[PDB]
RNA sequence: AGCGGCGAGUACACUGUACUUGCUGCUUCUUAGAGGAACAUUGUGUGUCUAACACAAGGAAGUUUAAGGCAACAACAGGUCUGUGAUGUCCUUAGAUGAACUAGGCUGCACGCGUGCUACACUGAUAUAUAUAACGAGUAAAAUAUGCUUGCAUACUUUUCCUCCGCCGAAAGGCGUAGGUAAUCUUUAUCAAUAUAUAUCGUGAUGGGGAUAGAUUAUUGCAAUUAUUAAUCUUGAACGAGGAAUGCCUAGUAAGCAUGAUUCAUCAGAUUGUGCUGACUACGUCCCUGCCCUUUGUACACA
């Protein structure tokens, strides 16, 4: 029943099912909101009653979304300046894109990107 | 016939000399238009430097104006007021037929 | 027949109309049950218990609320109603009735008859308090 | 530390002091048992 | 030059000839400086 | 535990005289038993309102906004798209900066007005600028508000 | 007649110490349906404690950092208590309330010597240690605020060890025997 | 601006009601011109029965009903000659110490101190909506065509404030018009927030909380790089009520919450006003601090 563990943590079993899909990733409520409402989760239920079935088509609903009917305003980086178009790519794919993208700017070696390899904050944190 | 001014007993003289030539006339006059106050307030700081106590003081202006409406000739109308008004106050007129 | 009474309190202003009918009672489109706190609505019913349904029965008064905050709204409204049944005791209806309709309503107290002058002062100089200014550095 | 759940004098407080749950499933319970806060019955 | 009908370069006191603390309040288009004392004769008082 | 002995004389004659919060929740439960309107889809990806932040997460909620519109029709026959923004206007809290207000989106607002202009339940005219109710609209709210107001007490 | 919150009339009251009655100078005057009137205290000093007692527990309990003058949700926070404590223990809420409140005063304070507590602040500290102890509740104490307080009033009424404005008694009067 | 009356009613009662159309029996009500009203007023008291003070009552008005401003004499060698074509003296002017123009800075930071802004939640995080106020504040430029060859010159209306509305856009914002130089249009039979009642959550550094990034989209401005401003998604620190120290404050006011105005092409986290919710505790004391009076001692008098 209650503590299903996968990639990233759900151990809210207690808590509700639409938080265990909203606290495994995008802490900012958005994105795991749209991907609920793909998987068509009813909010009612607790997590203690998730099926591998509704787990698998989460983990074909994230899977490149554009195809979905999820805007392009609302993903994430959605420009990313290059030849194509880039997406939110949930949890460690997430992260392996923004080491590239912090690895992307480093060459940049602008203003700002310098700045921060200094360690003063983009906008100036004002320590004076 | 609307007058406007800043302070009160030019207006008030004026408008009393504007009924009591109503009366002599005896023509179609509508009652007296007595308006809300409006004020025109501004507060600024003292102390022309930068050093001392901050000090600040506020202002008003309270602008005084009201209508009236009478069915007489305009060219009489306009010289009896302009016989007997003080260039300081600023009056229009609108004619009225019943 | 018809009479025209206000009550003034607070922020809020509001105007009464009692004419003659058969016990009806509006706030502007609504009544005096849909204002939605149900604590001030038996606050506006103690003059009704005050004085009696019965002969409400009989009378209808209009009214209009309009501005100001709700508790000044319910204030405001207890003013003019209390006017308006007093100004139509002394007028139409019944006067022997209304030497003890006074005795009841200062009775019970003197907010009913009489709203209060309590409103805000010109806030001052200082700081962002009224009577407080900011904080002194040495 | 939250560990009550649904598994096992009708207000939601009464109830979720005697049975040890969360107050959600308190109110659950009650609703099962009898088919914000409201004066009572 | 580069004049501009915009920002703070397009007016400036009428009497000190200054861009400094000038009031558009009312379009008096003056400084306080020289405002708090021409107040009275303006028609300023302070009052209350 | 709603009601209240009425102590003076009714008239019940229009929908002002019911109580709006429920008489909203009775015309949402009609429009979804009725299907008069659609959701729509288009719009299960947008928040409310900037400062809102959050979704409205119970799935009815464009039910809900357009009881509410039309309870606004009724109670005040002059709208628009600024006053509807307004009157919806919420808080929003700009991290370190304090607080403002700030207002709804309006695409929804109007996406719901059209909606209820193809019902045909509110109409335009240059005359009185805002949405206002027509006559059969308004002969069918009396008649639901008596309805409701004959269901809810005996 | 008049029923708090459409419910209490409080026609029975305890006697107390025939001073705190006065203190709390709940009446007919003072009688309300929910807290957070409009009644004034300060054109003089008697109408201080003619406040209701109910009022000064929900002006009292509102500080707590963000929370301060959230007075509403204490009339909230007060209304929930007097609904769960009515079943909790059959007691009317606002009677049990009115015993807790009288044995939660410290009588005698030795600040500077010692000297007896009049009865306006002994009203007054013993709200004050009651609200505290709420406040120490809604910290790190897993349960509501709502039985947090009801709790204290609880257990202030029936005097046990477990309250926090009994042992803030206890650590006065152990400072007048340490001082006498 | 309000009150009505009837002219036709839209649905309901029965022997007026919510929403609309227009004129005018009338002006307490929306309001201000003026004046009056509050003077320890009347008695039961305290007082050398003189000056002073209490109770109770009418009354909106009994601490001057309260809050606002004017602040004597003398002084500081207090601040300002960077506000002034107010100003003396000294200094300078072609490699200007006059003016204009390009770019750059006070926005950077081991730190410190303030002014201040947002948290530590369930008295709250969250979604619905009714009941919401007042001070407020608001009108030498676009584009079209022609000629030369998008740019230059010229002729035409008014774009150059607040803006409602109807559309486009998640939004930001964009397009075309009603109105107003203003109790008339924003908006005002009514604009914010703390609400509200029902609902998800039910104190688990939690979903609180938002320090924190890139990607951007639009506006303001010729110019936003030093991410001005700005909606969107990703980012996830401290913080469990608070060190030595130390600040402010007595009634529609503390505090919380917002909001108008100033500077403003754009930018409040600044200042000033306005209002809502309307609290724990006085009719005092000189203990600290700082003043005032008298006596007193001084070898101090730039005290």
């Amino acid at each position: 029943q209650h503590i299903l563990r996968i990639l990233n943590t759900n151990v809210d079993g207690k808590e509700k099912v639409i938080i265990a899909l909203t606290a495994i990733k995008g802490i900012g409520k958005r994105m795991a909101t749209v991907i609920c409402k793909q998987a068509n989760v009813d909010p009612t239920k607790r997590a203690g009653e998730l099926t591998t079935e509704e787990i698998d088509n989460i983990v074909h609903i994230m899977s490149t979304p554009t195809q979905f009917k999820i805007p392009d305003w609302f993903l994430n980086r959605r420009k990313d300046l290059k030849e194509g178009k880039n997406i939110h790519v949930i949890a460690n794919q997430l992260d392996s894109y923004l080491r590239e993208d912090l690895e992307r700017m480093k060459k940049i070696r602008l203003h700002r990107g310098l700045r921060h390899h200094w360690g003063l904050r983009v906008r100036g944190q004002h320590t004076k | 016939i609307a007058l406007t001014s800043k302070n009160l007993r030019a207006i008030e003289k004026v408008c009393s000399d504007i009924m009591k030539g109503a009366k002599e006339k005896n023509l179609n006059v509508s009652g007296p238009v007595r308006l809300p106050v409006k004020t025109l307030r501004i507060t600024t700081r003292k102390s022309p430097c930068g050093e001392g106590t901050n000090t600040w003081d506020r202002f008003e202006l309270r602008i005084y104006k009201r209508l009236i409406d009478l069915y007489s000739q305009c060219e009489v109308v306009t010289q009896m007021t302009s016989i007997n008004i003080d260039p300081v106050v600023e009056v229009e007129v609108i004619i009225t037929d019943s | 027949k018809r009479v025209q009474t206000f009550g003034k309190k607070k922020t809020a202003v509001a105007v009464a109309t009692v004419t003659n009918g058969k016990g009806l009672i509006k706030l502007n489109g609504k009544n005096l049950d849909l204002v939605e706190p149900y604590i001030l609505k038996t606050k506006v019913y103690e003059p009704l218990w005050l004085i009696g349904s019965g002969k409400l029965k009989n009378l209808d008064i209009r009214i209009r609320v309009k501005g100001g905050g709700q508790t000044s709204q319910i204030y405001a409204i207890r003013q003019a109603i209390g006017k308006g049944i007093i100004s139509y005791y002394q007028k139409y209806v019944d006067e022997s009735t209304k030497k003890e309709l006074k005795d009841v309503l200062l009775r019970y107290d003197r907010s009913l008859l009489v709203g209060d002058t309590r409103r805000c002062e010109p806030k001052k100089f200082g700081g962002k308090g009224a009577r407080a200014r900011y904080q002194k550095s040495y | 530390k939250l560990n009550h759940a649904v598994f096992i004098v009708i207000t939601p407080s009464a109830i979720a002091e005697k049975y040890k749950v969360n107050l959600s499933v308190a109110r659950a319970v009650i609703n099962h048992l009898a088919d914000s806060q409201k004066l009572y019955t | 030059v580069h004049p501009k009908k915009y920002g703070q370069g397009s007016r400036q006191c009428r009497v000190c000839s200054n861009k400094h603390a000038i009031i558009r309040k009312y379009n008096i288009n003056i400084c306080r400086q020289c405002f708090r004392e021409r107040a009275d004769i303006i028609g300023f008082k302070k009052y209350r | 535990r709603l009601l209240e002995p009425v102590p003076f004389v009714k008239t019940n004659n229009c929908i002002k005289d019911v109580d709006a919060d429920l008489f909203i929740r009775s015309y949402a439960t009609h429009l979804k038993l009725h299907n008069k309107i659609t959701y729509p889809k288009w719009c299960t990806f947008v928040k409310t309102g900037k400062g809102r932040k959050l979704a409205p997460l119970n799935e009815d909620w464009y039910f809900i906004r357009a009881s509410s519109i039309l309870r606004r029709l009724y109670l005040h026959p002059d709208i628009g798209v600024g006053f509807l923004r307004r009157q919806f206007s919420s808080k929003q809290r700009r991290g370190v900066a304090p607080n403002h207000t700030s207002l709804a989106s309006g695409k929804i607002l109007r996406s719901i007005l059209q909606q209820l202009e193809n019902l045909g339940y509110v109409e335009q005219n240059p005359k009185k600028k805002g949405r206002r109710l027509t006559t059969k609209g308004e002969n069918a709210i009396n008649n639901f508000a008596r309805y409701i107001n004959k269901k809810v007490y005996n | 007649d008049i029923k708090l919150f459409k419910k209490w009339s409080y026609e029975e009251i305890n006697i107390a110490d025939l001073s705190l009655v006065d203190c709390i100078a709940v009446s007919q005057k003072a009688c309300v349906y929910t807290p957070h009137t409009a009644g004034r205290y300060q054109k003089k000093r008697f109408r201080k404690a003619l406040c209701p007692i109910v009022e000064r527990l929900v002006n009292s309990m509102m500080m707590h950092g963000r929370n301060n003058g959230k007075k509403l949700k204490a009339i909230r926070i007060v209304a929930y208590a007097f609904e769960i404590i009515h079943l909790m223990t059959g007691e009317n809420p606002l009677q049990v309330f009115v015993n807790a409140v009288q044995k939660g005063g410290p009588r005698e304070d030795s600040t500077r010597q010692a000297v007896d507590v009049s009865p306006l602040r002994r009203v007054n500290q013993a709200i004050y240690l009651i609200c505290t102890g709420a406040r120490n509740a809604a910290f790190r104490n897993i349960k509501s605020i709502s039985e947090c307080l009801a709790e204290e009033i609880i257990n202030c009424a029936n005097e046990s060890s477990s309250s926090y404005a009994i042992k803030k008694k206890d650590e006065i009067e152990r400072v007048a025997k340490a001082n006498r």
